[PDB]
């Protein structure tokens, strides 16, 4: 469904409006939702003072 | 007939209003529809 026309899409009986981005598995629309995380290779520095540490320094 | 537009317009009696609908009121856009022919 890549670099396809209104024309072809509408043939297809498919969107042109629809935005992609998801799966199909077993005809069930599935999206994976970006999950957020702290960033890689990157140096921080916290206090968990609830512990034997002043500071922790964590990469 | 010897007759001019200055004479046809006598012979109505009256047929000669709202102009602010064309204004340009930078807050106000127009409308979109469905076309055929699009990205």
């Amino acid at each position: 469904l890549n670099g396809l026309t209104d024309r072809d899409l509408c043939e297809l009986n498919e969107c042109p409006l629809d935005p992609g981005g998801y799966f199909i598995i077993n005809g069930s629309e599935k999206v994976l939702i970006a999950q957020e995380k702290m960033a890689t290779n990157t140096v921080y520095v916290f206090a968990k003072k609830d512990s034997k540490y002043a500071y922790t320094g964590e990469c | 007939v010897l007759l001019d537009p200055a004479d046809e317009k006598l012979l109505e009696e009256e047929i000669q209003r709202s102009q602010q609908h064309a204004k340009v009121v930078p807050w106000m856009r127009k409308t979109e529809y469905i076309s055929t022919e699009f990205n």
